[PDB]
């Protein structure tokens, strides 16, 4: 299997924008998702991902900003309050064991969409 | 205040005679009264006492010869078995001392 | 918290050349981690994790191991067009940290 | 902030502690009976009897003119009888008739209708109801009469002057028979003490009483005739309610006496020191008396303590007197006018004794309950002593149950930086049994050498030991680390609740009693200051300021 | 019970003199006793209680003292109107071995 993505759109600063990770043909419960960004000129990044039953945890950069939730059909991170220089590409990842072991590179995920805020 | 006496007549030895009087003047409930007797030729002899708590006592010679009882306004005396040389005269006390005796009476 | 570090990423070796690149850990996680491999313009590819567990469709040349606090990748005589970019991650200590990586590296051709 | 993560060791040596077994009860006044009898100060003035002598000489101007008679002059001349002839007015009550008067050597005689030098009888006259008893002797022209009067009088305390019931004031002590330094201010030679001659009280005329002495002072117009006494007839003390069933109490500074019938309670100043009277000598006869009687009616219950009747003086001024019992086998005072100071002390004393006995026990019942609580604290130690020793001491400690004493130790803290947890409770050897508790991994302070162990209860971790149970079908259960709980479905960190708002059990018996609120008191009054002034029937301040308004007309022009 | 001891059946001297009617008992008495006096035919009348004091109304010619067992009576000035028999009375209340309150004997004086 794999996943497809949506939500990529140019925007002005000051606007909250969401996404949607479209799943395809696998178990909604028995895996954990993931998120990583990279603008061209740097490497891979923070996020830290979902729990399988409910509330999750993430990194310490944007504590209070991102309110990632889950339904039985899709997953989505909510980007409420943003900055401007962050113009990168998101990837709805998928780990295997403990926080991405057995998917140490990662197992199965999609090509991702580029988002960019620029006047 | 005084108290009085009622009796006498010198009836036959078969009689279980009673001897009572006590009248007035003061509250009887919180004092003491006592009997005493006089006989001609001889002196006197202490008979009995009755105290404010309600108990009685008797002297050391007539240990079954008399009985005393309080009637809450009057006190009395009953003689059980009279004979021919014991009964001469009797009195009325109003304490153990401090004369409130009165006239007395004769059997 | 744990902090990730890495040797200088500048390497200049041709075909018939190799890679001598490792990453170091400050506090001992006892070495439960893997590497990263990705073609530019493509999604990253799954490869061998946990220093002894080769994944599906892995190449035979890509072998690296170690123990203790760090591992090392060392692949002799790579072919022409592979020339991927690489980094590691930190495995079994997923929390209360500000970053899950600490840098990056790249291999090219001459 | 609670106690943080820690690790315990050292089964060998710590300190030593031993459970007590013979806890005692450390718990938290004597009184004698009595027959007290209390006096107050006296305010009643002293009194006696008196009888006055006078004799009138009249001069009434009758005029016999032409147009109308002129009834003008009214003359009173009360004259005084000499001493050597008053006695006949008392014996058979006969009255002398003529007047014999000398003035500046001259001598004048005014007979009464060619009167006789021999006496005449008398007659009682009319009078008011309970007034003054008075006898008369008759039933410019001249007529005369004698007069005798009998009345009462009264005098004040420090014996300056005595005033009769009509107004004839005369400055002398009522106790002055010569040769005794008392207060006296009359001029001279107006005293006589004719020793033991009798007066008869008009019911008969022949009976002979004892007839104690009598003084015969006259100012010159009116002869007063009282009878004198020795100066022990005015005791400055008076009686009061004598109680029967008091009980005394000596604590600290002074004594308290507490009765039960008139519900009062007096208090004295000194401690034992028996004051003795100095000029109160009259009252010792009454109090040598009537202590008996009250001793007498309780004869079969008590004995005497000693003969010594003791005295006291209280604060407001009321001298006491009482004698102790025991059980048996078979100048002036000047008191202060108020009640409600020998009254309030009951409301503070008889509320003290009741509350103190109620707090007497519940210091006993609390102690007996704590002995049984001590025994339960022994048998819990034989199960798992590392828990129960912590709450009784005060901090996180450890012990390891050597023999029959406890083995208190001290734990080492661990850095708060990095704690881990294992994502699987399965033992990583095979598909057999699993761990029961989520073993974790950790590191020391300032050295960064990492180890792993097993998390126990109450965020305490001991290492180098495992515990397990047989794996079975699906049954979840929870755990509780620092400030959070997190659930394992079967063998995975399935959820993390992160709310300590799950409902507790709420085991707390609320001793929910009260406080005591503070009401204030009003100020009411039964008989006003204005109302007392109108209580008198006479208007003293109305008569005099009206009498000198129509009598300023002597100055006519 | 003990018996009183009331020995000296004395005679008077002339008026204005002294007598002594001293008597005693045979036990440890305690507090005090009494002394009556009565003319022939009438009620009793008392003078001294608790061996210590007189009473109001009777004059101060009499007195009395003593403690314990022996107890002395002293009359003085011997007015001829006062001549009759005299007595004694214990007053101690109940204790072990019965009562302790009874009269004793009799003693009269003869006026000369």
């Amino acid at each position: 299997q794999s996943v497809k993505e949506s939500g990529g759109r140019l925007v002005t600063p000051g606007t909250p924008l969401t996404l949607t990770c479209t799943v395809s043909g696998f178990s909604l419960s028995s895996y954990e998702m993931g998120w990583v960004r990279q603008a061209p000129g740097e490497g891979l990044e923070w996020i830290g991902t979902i729990s399988t039953g409910g509330s999750s945890y993430y990194a310490s950069w944007a504590k209070g900003r991102f309110t990632i939730s889950r339904t039985s059909t899709t997953v989505d991170l909510k980007m409420t309050s943003l900055t401007t220089a962050d113009t990168a590409t998101y990837f709805c990842a998928r780990g295997y064991g403990g926080y991405g072991i057995g998917a140490g590179y990662f197992n199965i995920w999609g090509p991702g969409t580029l988002v960019t805020v620029s006047s | 205040q005084s108290v009085k006496e009622s009796g006498g007549r010198l009836v036959t030895p078969g009689t279980p005679l009673t001897l009572t009087c006590t009248v007035s003047g003061f509250s009887l409930s919180s004092y003491a009264m006592s009997w005493v007797r006089q006989a001609p030729g001889k002196g006197l002899e202490y008979i009995g006492v009755i105290y404010a708590s309600g108990s009685t006592y008797y002297a050391s010679w007539a240990k079954g010869r008399f009985t005393i009882s309080r009637t809450a306004t009057t006190v009395d005396l009953k003689i059980t078995s009279p004979t021919t040389e014991d009964t001469a005269t009797y009195f009325c006390g109003r304490g153990v001392s401090t004369n409130m005796w009165g006239p007395g009476t004769l059997v | 918290a744990l902090v990730m570090t890495q040797t200088p990423s500048s390497v200049s070796e041709p075909v018939g050349g190799t890679v001598t690149i490792k990453c170091q850990a400050s506090q001992s996680i006892s070495s439960y981690l893997a590497w990263y491999q990705r073609k530019p313009g493509q999604r990253p590819k799954l490869l061998i994790y946990g220093t002894s567990t080769l994944a599906s469709g892995v190449p035979s040349r890509f072998i690296g191991s170690g123990s203790g606090t760090d591992y090392t990748l060392t692949i002799s005589d790579l072919e022409c067009d592979d020339a991927a970019t690489y980094y590691c991650q930190q495995g079994f200590s997923t929390s209360n940290v500000y970053n899950s990586f600490g840098g990056g590296t790249k291999v090219d051709i001459k | 902030t609670s106690f943080p993560f820690r690790v315990c060791e050292l089964s060998s040596h710590g300190d030593l502690f031993r459970f007590s077994s013979d806890i005692q009860c450390p718990s938290f006044e004597n009184h004698t009976e009595g027959l007290l009898m209390v006096f107050k100060d006296n305010i009643i003035p002293y009194s006696f009897k008196v009888r006055s002598y006078t004799k009138i000489v009249t001069n009434i101007l009758i005029y016999n003119g032409h147009r109308a008679d002129s009834v003008t002059n009214r003359h009173e001349e009360k004259f005084s009888v000499e001493s050597y002839e008053t006695d006949q007015m008392d014996t058979i009550y006969q009255c002398y008739n003529a007047v014999k008067m000398t003035k500046d050597g001259l001598t004048r005689v005014y007979v009464d209708r060619d009167g006789v030098n021999i006496t005449v009888n008398l007659k009682p006259t009319g009078g008011l109801a309970n007034g003054v008893r008075r006898y008369a002797s008759q039933t410019t022209r001249t007529t005369v009469n004698c007069l005798i009067t009998d009345m009462m009088a009264k005098s004040n305390s420090p014996f300056d002057f005595f005033v009769t019931t009509t107004g004839q004031t005369v400055e002398m002590s009522p106790f002055y028979d010569g040769k005794n330094t008392e207060t006296f201010h009359e001029r001279a030679d107006s005293f006589h003490v004719r020793t033991n001659y009798k007066i008869v009280d008009y019911d008969n005329r022949g009976t002979n009483p004892q007839g104690e002495r009598r003084a015969f002072l006259d100012k010159g117009t009116y002869t007063l005739s009282w009878k004198l006494e020795n100066r022990t007839a005015y005791c400055p003390l008076q009686h009061w309610q004598t109680f029967d069933s008091t009980i005394a109490t000596e604590t600290g500074k002074s004594i308290h006496f507490v009765t039960d019938e008139g519900t009062s309670s007096f208090v004295t100043n000194t401690t034992v020191g028996i004051e003795l009277p100095d000029a109160f000598k009259c009252i010792e006869e009454q109090v040598n008396k009537t202590m008996h009687e009250k001793y007498e009616a309780v004869q079969d219950r008590y004995t005497k303590g000693q003969e010594a009747i003791t005295y006291f003086i209280t604060s407001g001024g009321l001298l006491l007197a009482w004698l102790p019992l025991t059980p048996r086998s078979l100048k002036s005072l000047g008191t202060l006018n108020n009640p409600a100071t020998v009254q309030i002390q009951f409301a503070y004393d008889s509320l003290r004794r009741q509350i103190n006995r109620m707090l007497g026990d519940l210091a006993r019942a609390w102690c007996l309950e704590q002995k049984r609580q001590n025994m339960v604290l022994r048998e819990l130690t034989k199960i798992n002593p590392t828990t129960v020793m912590s709450s009784i001491y005060g901090k996180a400690v450890a012990a390891k149950r050597l023999g029959d004493v406890i083995s208190v130790s001290q734990c080492v803290p661990v850095n708060q930086a990095t704690v881990t947890l294992r994502k699987s409770m399965r033992v990583p050897g095979s598909e057999t049994m699993c761990y029961s508790r989520p073993l974790v991994s950790f590191s020391f302070i300032n050295d960064t050498k990492t180890y792993e162990g097993q998390l126990g209860t109450d965020n305490e971790i001991f290492l180098t030991k495992k515990m397990t149970e047989v794996c079975q079908a699906t049954s979840q259960y929870y755990f509780q680390s620092g400030n959070e709980i997190h659930v394992y479905n079967d063998y995975h960190h399935f959820k993390t609740i992160e709310l300590d708002g799950i409902a507790t059990l709420q085991t707390f018996i609320s001793l929910n009693t009260s406080l005591i609120e503070n009401i204030d008191f009003a100020s009411l009054e039964l008989y006003s200051r204005d109302e007392q002034r109108a209580s008198n029937v006479f208007d003293l301040e109305g008569i005099f300021r009206e009498y000198n308004f129509q009598a300023q007309n002597i100055a006519g022009l | 019970d003990l018996v009183m001891t009331q020995t000296p059946s004395s005679v008077s001297a002339a008026v204005g003199g002294t007598v002594t009617i001293k008597c005693q008992a045979s036990q440890s008495l305690g507090g005090g006793l009494a002394w009556y006096q009565q003319k022939p035919g009438q009620r009793p009348k008392l003078l001294i209680y608790s061996a210590s004091t007189l009473e109001s109304g009777v004059p101060s010619r009499f007195r009395g003292s003593g403690s314990g067992t022996e107890f002395t009576l002293t009359i003085s000035d011997l007015e001829c109107a006062d001549a009759a028999t005299y007595y004694c009375q214990s007053a101690y209340g109940p204790t072990s071995n019965g009562l302790f309150n009874a009269f004793g004997g009799g003693t009269k004086v003869v006026i000369k």
